[PDB]
């Protein structure tokens, strides 16, 4: 009854993700990326319920009556949907790392603070009640990573200190226990403080300056100059899809949802941007 | 009785600094018998100025005792600023009364029996006849010549409606009128159609109410705001000798005697026939007598709500005759179209009209015989009342502001709602009801298609009966909007601005007599667009490069023929229409659309022109710490030093308060007279603080007494205590004391800074959308704004380099042709400027102008250079915004604002210093990568202490981005320690006015596009 | 200088004996103007001990008792049990303020010992009986304001003003 | 008895642009409400519980057999209970220790309350530590070509939570207080979810006092509106009165109702309270008796948190 | 039946010794449980009187003053000075209510007689000088709360929370 189920994924940026936001100029960006509600990137609900329901419908048109009756009818706007996703958090974002005194030297870690994993143990304290899909070992390490708060964590017991994003000299501590990692690679996760994860992170966006050229001379146009920013490769988002009891929802979710992998998000796709690898929590750790 | 005060006026001759002991009542009365007193105007004369306790009470009517026959003429606000007159006065002793005589070329050949005539006409050419006589303004007290002498002669008969009352047994009054949200209204609407008359029926309705005081009890009666220099007092009276059936001969001995001064254009109040211009703010006081008429004499009636419900009435029988008069045009014109549909909706809704759309909240305080008259004469301390009177009065408004009930909220609308009893035109709603677009609460009555089947379908759902109609339904109807009842009035009432002279004319005709003038008429009206505004230099170069870029484009109607008549009240337009260009279109399809816009760039690109730029700039004002300077406050001297909630212990911060009135009343007096008052004021908490602080300075004071005799006594035991319980009052209380000079010397100045705001706008290239004068909203080109904001800080202060119509502008004061009017020059004026481009939703463009403003009221503080070491500020500030891009400029500088002669050209020369950076930029001496590279030498000089070390990192950035290396720069070093407090408010500003001038310039040549 | 002192209007006539003032100067802080009461005094955290009249002072904000403040001193038959103090004239919480304040003034307090021994939970009451004002002025706002029968030609006027205004707390005790 | 309500994401209550005291460069289309309307929450609240035997025309007729008394909406950041107050325009989320000294500052003089409320809203106002003003700008594409599609695109204000905070309601049944507990519900405008969980809660009401807080848009009968105007100030001491609409009924997709209302955060007077119940008649008494079973009429004293409603 | 008592705390330095009883019981009113510092009791119409600090009792209830509640009396030298009262745990209003109180406890506040020698000029003060926190907080928040050092340990959040919260009003002299 009224969201009896939801599943939980992570959203992997195979590309370079851009999805723009009110395009205005208080960063000396001309496109901002989506902001959050602390200055972290973050995808809105509507970019994903649009973005991930445009791409089905132009992939499986046979099921674009079940897509519309669960993600949302357009032609005949008074029936209510059943499908909604949450705004995607940032879970974890790459940046370059320089060693020191470690025994397996890395080139990239991905990084996080404790505001951004208290959202997300905000969503999995809430989505606990449905049963279905638990987790409890997920939250669980979020758990005993929150009990940490105000140090600098990692989770591969190497690195005692390092480099982050060539500009800033970190000190870590492990969790004094193993931890097996939530990410799917064999890259430490850096939980940072929540004073110099807002630097950390805010480095390792990618700030793009570009031009539009005449054709005929070779020069640029007069007033083609503006600001990009994009979020890098192997960033990791997370969202929960949640869904009504209806049986077209589990039918969607069960050769809809099983049958999708890569999704194109966000804008700026003919430079190549947005294309999305989707990990559902019901497969992994 | 009354309406004889013309006696009660000149009860002194205007010749007064020629007059009072030395340099050579001298005329009287010569048209009526001598001045009403046995002690009538007598007190109304020692109670209308703050002279009369300044240096006691008799001594303003022994008239020598400290007497000079060397004078001169101060500011009333800041009497560092000394005036001279001279030798000059009115000519020869035998040609001293024509003048006298001038009076009664109008007011001698109509019959004096009536006093509902002679009353109202005297009032407004009073000035206007003697200053072409040229009498340069002359004090009214020449031992303190610190109030002009018609501020206190419109005050000693303005406050006279106190003495008439006080003549049955015991009445009187002031009434203060507030309404209650101006810029929330004034923001509804869609095509700037709105915009502009939704500023014209807050002024007009409340011009409506107040044709019932001054038909009834005459003018000078409302002090603020002044009825001297009101534009819409220039159309009014216009209207009532033109009601009369005198020649339009005789009238131009009135009318051109006002057309020089008042509406400098050409475009006057009968060019166009109304008043261009929204003039009255939403704050006005009414000091009120007793009295009711019932026909040449006057009964009182004693219960004090025979106002507060009989003025709000009159607030209504406005808004019924405006929408009754609204129904005849279009039950006249209905056969015409778009009128046929706002003819069809007041036959529908007379349950929901008949309420204003604007409420305005009339608070009242009284007097009685008490604390005026002890026996049947004046008590100690008369004058202590009539501040505390204002401050009864704006406490009231102090009390209910903190309630604002928003005009839509006196609907009874539950059943319409709860039963659909709604009635509509078009679609039926799915949802009810829908809710309008242009007030955004209110449910609609016109619902229309924005497309499908547009012109075709609209038809069989009761909106046209035939085709041509819908071109003027489409003409100021966009499709796909839906409206409320009231914004359905106000678009039909942008269609016909002309049609609110019933409403203006506060129905002095019939309410057929009004409305069947413009009956007859067709004159169409134009108000520019915002593309016109963002496009002045597209219609700038068309005209110099006339024909020459000309000819695929004259089949276009840009260069065809001006065609109706149609000429409007934005004044660059009305001198500039006939040049061979029309300006009546509108360009949203011509180098504003895309399919033929590329074309036409097509034709700039061969003749070398600059391109339409996309954004206009919206400009509002502010006038900063303006009621409590008129309830007396020290606040806008020392704006952020010390603010209006400090009033509540002034005994810890008696530091620079006690400092600050001292050295102005010292500066206020002129000779011996200065010595009086500067060891009487000093003794409060220096000596032992009863009398005898002060009795030293009768040794000088009796070089004066015994000269003349006609004084009673040989004891002054008295007239040093008197005196120091005025200094006991301004002293251990801050206020300074309102009179009745008070008001009228300041609103006169608000009258005549607003006309010089009107003329200043449109010597650029700008155009008026609401002008109250203390309050200004305006919509410059994207260029003109700069310098404007530089010389109207500089005019409203008061300063001028540059000549107006006819009037000369010098420091701390105002001069037309010979006479010395006061300024304004220590309130600040803040302003908000917003460019936009012309594309935005104008509904919230007129939002954040406003609430971009009262923030900035607020939180914005700077260090302000105070006597050497560095004090802050919180208002002067000039906000800007281009479109997050938000910087903010101080104007000040030093507080306070003014201190002497040589401090009148560096308010708001810090835009200058942003003006010659632009002014060496755009010729490729300074580098346009200037601004650029800028963000590396921030954080530096941020992190820099003291500014010699300064001096080089800033001038390395300007020698460094530099085309020529000979140019150079000159930055005043003041402009270094200046840091920006902006505290708990999520909005990104920077901490340092170099960042915000180099904002700024990001900005403008952002605008120009 | 000057001073005043606090009188109580409770629903107990325990306002006999309590001082021996009519006038004191010759102006008053409350005054007696044709539109009910002026000036008038609100003190909260005091609560009333309704037999032998007194006010304890509680720990509660929003336990208030109103009162007015005439120039006098209470009896010679005090200054063990009561309280006074010298606030600079805006220290006061008096409903309808009027008349400019004196920048200063001495008041005294009819003030009771919390009587630590009791379990007192207040409750606040209104004022009833249209009589026992109509008579309270026989008692103290005639004795405290001979103005009573000469000026106010309403008297069901300040009658209804004290029926709606004043309301306060008692020990119940 | 206490129900939590937990967002999980930022949120939006569709304002029609009544108040807007606010700078961002923003010109949108939908400006949002700080704290909800009851009809949001008792709509929300019946959107759980509904059956389909319980659909008739009448919604609130409807809506109170499905649930109990519901009480007024205020914050509480585990550590806090903040609450409403209204200037005129303006709003402020203030904790009570700047609500207990407030009557006394109500009564002042001139300068002494510009010296109170200039420290309150804008030192004291615990506004801008919680809440950001969101802008969030949608399109629609056409799939066909993928473009914006002509002539849509709008811009909503959203309403979002820097630091955890949670909005407080009570009610008075208890056999709900499992099936409501732990319960995502859609709460909210464009499709927002948040957290609904129950503890049981003691909490004192029914005190009699002068000066109040409303939780809630105190409504008015809509006859006596002259009788209620012609002093203000007789009512309210400070708040802002506006026409507002009770909201959107679900079964038969309508506009409810538009009352005038005293809004939520207003400071009262006790006069209102036999204004309202002296200026009512028996089918809207038996109407406003479901108003405030749905929470309309919540008013609190400034003493302690103990609420009461009107004809309660 | 349980006794409590107040335990004022101002930036002033006259603390130095008023409790011998410090638990006397096992349990006291306030408690902090590692979200800053609970129950914090505000009285209204008291202000500190510097002079060896205690609380006189002013009539304005703008007046405030801030403090903690502990089990027991102060070194039984007094009640000749201090308010000691009894109240139902609900006219005193704290913040930061966890547990139901027993319905019923007395108090023991350090009272200050009136003593009208000249004006009371009210101050407002909020806690500054981190070096006042640290000494303060070895004088009593640890002598009373033995938990300290044992069971919380977010030692610079309780220094976090007093600062900008715990306030008081003063007589300048
Ligand atoms: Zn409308």
């Amino acid at each position: 009854p009224y969201y009896a189920f939801a599943e939980p994924f992570f959203i992997h940026a195979i590309t370079h993700l851009h999805v723009g936001s009110g395009s205005s100029v208080e960063e000396e960006i001309a496109l901002p990326f989506q902001r959050d509600e602390l200055g972290y990137p973050t995808i809105y609900a509507s970019s994903l319920k649009g973005a991930i329901k445009s791409f089905l419908l132009k992939e499986f048109p046979d099921k674009r009556d079940v897509i519309y009756k669960v993600l949302g009818e357009d032609e005949n706007p008074e029936e209510a949907s059943l499908g909604t996703f949450l705004d995607a958090i940032l879970f974890a974002i790459p940046s370059r790392i320089i060693e020191i005194d470690s025994a397996k030297p890395y080139v990239w870690v991905y990084v996080t603070t404790y505001e951004l994993l208290k959202k997300v143990k905000l969503y999995l304290d809430s989505i606990s009640q449905l049963s279905n899909a638990s987790f409890s070992n997920l939250k669980n390490k979020i758990d005993t990573i929150l009990a940490k708060e105000g140090k600098n964590i990692t989770l591969d017991s190497d690195l005692k200190s390092a480099i982050l994003n060539e500009d800033f000299y970190v000190e870590l501590e492990a969790l004094n226990n193993k931890i097996p990692s939530i990410i799917n690679a064999g890259v430490p996760l850096l939980v940072l403080e929540d004073s110099i994860g807002r630097e950390v992170i805010n480095r390792s966006l990618i700030r793009v300056r570009r031009i539009r050229i005449d054709r005929d001379k070779k020069v640029v146009e007069t007033g083609g100059l503006w600001s990009e920013e994009y979020v890098p490769m192997k960033t990791i988002f997370f969202s929960v899809l949640l869904g009504k009891e209806s049986k077209e929802s589990a039918i969607f979710a069960s050769c809809i949802l099983r049958n999708l992998r890569y999704v194109i998000l966000g804008g700026k796709e003919t430079i190549g941007k947005g294309i999305v690898e989707l990990r559902w929590v019901k497969d992994v750790i | 009785f009354l309406d004889y005060k013309i006696i009660a006026l000149l009860h002194d001759p205007p010749n007064k600094a020629w007059v009072i002991t030395g340099r050579a009542a001298k005329y009287i009365i010569n048209q009526l018998f001598g001045k009403n007193y046995s002690e009538k105007v007598d007190n109304a004369d020692k109670l209308a100025s703050s002279i009369d306790r300044y240096l006691g009470s008799i001594v303003y009517k022994e008239r020598s005792l400290f007497e000079n026959r060397s004078i001169f003429l101060k500011n009333i606000l800041l009497s560092n600023i000394q005036r001279d007159i001279g030798n000059l006065f009115p000519k020869d002793k035998s040609k001293l009364d024509n003048l006298i005589l001038e009076y009664k070329k109008l007011l001698n050949v109509i019959n004096k029996t009536n006093l509902i005539l002679k009353y109202q006409l005297f009032y407004l050419i009073y000035e206007l006849v003697w200053i072409d006589s040229k009498y340069e303004n002359t004090p009214s007290d020449t031992r303190n010549p610190t109030h002009t002498i018609f501020d206190h002669l419109y005050a000693t008969a303005a406050m006279m409606n106190w003495i008439l009352s006080l003549e049955k047994e015991a009445k009187g009054y002031l009434l203060g009128i507030d309404t209650i949200g101006v810029a929330d209204f004034i923001s509804k609407g869609r095509k700037t159609r709105d915009l502009w008359i939704s500023s014209y029926l807050v002024s007009a309705l409340l011009w409506y109410v107040i044709t019932w005081f001054i038909e009834e009890y005459g003018p000078d009666v409302i002090l603020f705001p002044s009825l001297r220099f009101n534009q819409f007092y220039a159309f009014y009276l216009l209207e009532k000798l033109r009601k009369e059936g005198v020649s339009e001969d005789v009238i131009d001995e009135i009318k051109e005697l006002i057309t020089k001064y008042i509406f400098n254009g050409d475009d006057l109040f009968e060019n166009l026939k109304i008043p261009p211009y929204p003039i009255i703010p939403g704050r006005i006081t009414l000091i009120l007598p007793g009295l009711i008429r019932e026909g040449e004499e006057y009964k009182k009636v004693q219960d004090d709500n025979c106002f507060i419900s009989k003025v709000k009435e009159r607030y209504n029988e406005g808004w019924r005759k405006l929408i009754e008069g609204l129904r005849c045009y279009s039950e006249r014109k209905r056969e015409d179209g778009f009128w046929n549909l706002v003819c069809r909706v007041l036959k529908l809704t007379e349950d929901l009209l008949q309420t204003t759309p604007l409420n305005i909240r009339v608070k009242q305080v009284s007097v009685t015989e008490d604390e005026i008259f002890n026996n049947n004469k004046l008590r100690s301390d008369s004058w202590k009342i009539y501040d505390n009177k204002y401050r009864q009065l704006v406490s009231e408004f102090k009390k209910s502001k903190l309630v604002k009930v928003t005009p839509e909220s006196r609907l009874k609308l539950f059943e319409l709602t709860k039963f659909d009893k709604l009635p509509q035109i078009g679609e039926k709603s799915k949802r009810g009801y829908e809710f309008c677009t242009s007030c955004g609460v209110l449910p609609a009555v016109v619902i229309m298609p924005k497309e499908d089947e547009l012109e075709k379908k609209l038809i069989d759902l009761g909106i046209a009966r035939d085709e041509k109609d819908v071109r003027s339904i489409k003409n100021m109807i966009s499709p796909g909007e839906r409206l409320c009842p009231w914004c359905l009035v106000k678009r039909a009432l942008g269609a016909e601005p002309r049609l609110m002279r019933i409403l203006l004319l506060g129905d002095l005709y019939s309410v057929e007599k009004i409305v069947n003038e413009i009956v007859s008429r067709d004159v169409k009206i134009e108000i520019p667009s915002t593309s016109d505004i963002a496009s002045i230099k597209t219609f700038e170069e068309m005209i110099e490069k006339k024909n020459e870029i000309c000819e695929d484009l004259k089949e276009e109607e840009v260069c065809e023929k001006p065609s109706e008549s149609v000429l409007s009240m934005w004044q660059w337009f009305n001198k500039n229409y006939y040049n061979g260009i029309n300006l009546t279109i509108d360009p949203e399809e011509y180098w504003f659309s895309e399919k033929r816009r590329r074309y036409y760039f097509s034709v700039f690109r061969r003749h070398r022109i600059t391109f339409p730029s996309p954004y206009y700039a919206l400009v509002r004002a502010d006038s900063d710490y303006l009621g409590d300077l008129l309830e007396g406050k020290l606040t806008p001297y020392l704006a952020g030093i010390i603010d209006s909630g400090d009033y509540a212990n002034i005994s810890e911060k008696k530091e620079e308060v006690n400092k600050l009135l001292e050295e102005y009343l010292v500066n206020a007096g002129s000779g011996s007279i200065v010595d009086y008052v500067k060891t009487v004021l000093k003794c409060i908490r220096e000596n032992l603080n009863k009398c005898s602080c002060a009795e030293k300075i009768y040794s000088n004071e009796v070089a004066k007494v015994m000269f003349r005799v006609n004084v009673e006594k040989a004891n002054v035991e008295e007239e040093v205590k008197n005196s120091l319980e005025y200094f006991e009052t301004i002293l251990n209380e801050g206020r300074i004391i309102v009179t009745p000079a008070w008001h009228v010397s300041i609103s006169s100045a608000l009258n005549r800074g607003l006309l010089v705001e009107l003329e200043l706008v449109n010597k650029h290239k700008g155009f008026v959308i609401y002008a109250g004068g203390d309050d200004l909203l305006a919509m410059l080109p994207v260029d003109e704004v700069l310098d404007f904001i530089k010389e109207s800080r500089r005019a409203f202060a008061g300063f001028g380099t540059e000549k107006l119509g006819n009037m000369c502008l010098e420091n701390g004061f105002v001069r037309i042709n010979n006479a010395y009017y006061p300024s304004l020059p220590i309130v600040g004026r803040s302003y908000s400027v917003i460019i936009a481009h012309y594309a935005d939703p104008l509904f919230f463009v007129i939002n954040d102008s406003y609430n971009l403003l009262e923030e900035g009221k607020e939180i914005i503080r700077y260090r302000v250079m105070y006597n050497g070491e560095y004090k802050d500020a919180k208002k002067d500030v000039a906000i800007f915004r281009y479109q997050g891009l938000t910087s903010v400029i101080p104007l000040s500088l030093k507080r306070p604002i003014v201190s002497s002669v040589s401090d009148f050209n560096e308010i708001a020369s810090i835009i200058d210093v942003i003006l010659e950076l632009k002014k060496r930029i755009d010729e490729g001496r300074i580098s346009v990568s200037l601004l650029y590279d800028y963000e590396k030498y921030k954080h530096l000089i941020v992190a820099s202490d003291e500014k010699y070390l300064t001096e080089f990192l800033v001038k390395d950035w300007i020698k460094r981005n530099s085309l020529r290396k000979h140019v150079e720069f000159t930055i005043d070093e003041k402009l270094y320690g200046v840091r920006l407090t902006i505290e708990n408010y999520p909005i990104k500003i920077p901490n340092d006015l170099i960042s915000n001038i180099v904002y700024t310039l990001r900005i403008i040549y952002g605008g120009e596009k | 200088s000057t001073q005043r002192e606090y009188v109580f209007i409770p629903i107990t006539n325990s306002i006999t004996i309590d001082v021996k003032i009519t006038i004191g100067g010759s102006d008053h802080i409350t005054n007696i103007d044709e539109r009910g009461i002026h000036n008038v005094l609100v003190i909260t955290g005091y609560a009333v001990d309704e037999k032998n009249g007194r006010l304890v002072p509680t720990l509660d904000p929003c336990d208030y008792v109103k009162g007015i403040l005439v120039a006098g001193t209470p009896q010679q038959a005090q200054s063990n049990d009561f309280l006074t103090l010298k606030l600079p004239a805006n220290k006061l919480y008096l409903i309808r303020k009027k008349g400019n304040i004196s920048d200063d003034l001495k008041i005294y307090i009819p003030y009771s010992s919390p009587d630590a021994r009791n379990s007192m939970k207040t409750k606040p009451v209104s004022i009833s009986d249209d009589t026992i004002v109509n008579n309270i002025i026989k008692e103290v706002f005639d004795k405290i304001y001979n103005i009573t029968q000469k000026e106010k030609v309403k008297i069901e006027k300040v009658k209804e003003d004290i029926k709606e205004l004043f309301s306060y707390y008692a020990l119940e005790q | 008895k206490r129900v939590l309500i937990k967002p999980l994401e930022p949120l939006m209550f569709r304002s029609q642009g009544e108040f807007e005291p606010l700078i961002t460069g923003s010109h949108t289309a939908a400006q949002s409400l700080i704290i909800p309307r009851p009809s949001t929450i008792a709509g929300m609240l019946g959107y759980i519980l509904f059956n389909k035997s319980s659909g008739t025309g009448d919604w609130l007729s409807d809506l109170t057999n499905l649930l109990a008394t519901i009480y007024g909406t205020f914050i509480e950041t585990n550590g806090e209970y903040l609450f409403p107050l209204r200037m005129g325009n303006h709003l402020a989320l203030v904790d009570q220790q700047h609500l207990i000294n407030l009557p006394t500052l109500l009564e002042k003089e001139y300068e002494r309350r510009e010296k109170g409320i200039y420290e309150l809203f804008y030192d004291k106002n615990k506004l801008f530590q919680i809440i950001n003003h969101q802008d969030r700008i949608g399109i629609s594409i056409d799939k066909s070509t993928r473009t914006v599609k002509e002539h849509y695109l709008y811009s909503a204000r959203y309403l979002a939570f820097k630091k955890e905070v949670n909005y407080v309601i009570f009610i008075d049944n208890d056999a709900i207080s499992d099936k409501i507990n732990g319960k995502i519900v859609n709460f909210g405008g464009e499709n927002r979810i948040a957290k609904l969980e129950v503890d049981d809660y003691k909490v004192d009401t029914s005190i009699e006092e002068e000066y109040y807080l409303a939780l809630s848009p105190i409504l008015i009968p809509d006859e006596a509106l002259d009788n209620f105007l012609d002093n203000i100030s007789d009512y309210v001491a400070m708040g802002k009165v506006d026409k507002i609409s009770l909201g959107f009924d679900i079964a038969n997709t309508k506009r409810k109702e538009m009352l005038t209302a005293i809004l939520e955060g207003s400071i009262v007077k006790r006069s209102i309270i036999d204004f309202i119940k002296n200026e009512i008649k028996n089918d809207l008494r038996y109407r406003f008796s479901k108003y405030e079973k749905i929470g309309y009429n919540t008013l609190m004293s400034l003493c302690k948190l103990a609420l009461r409603k009107i004809l309660s």
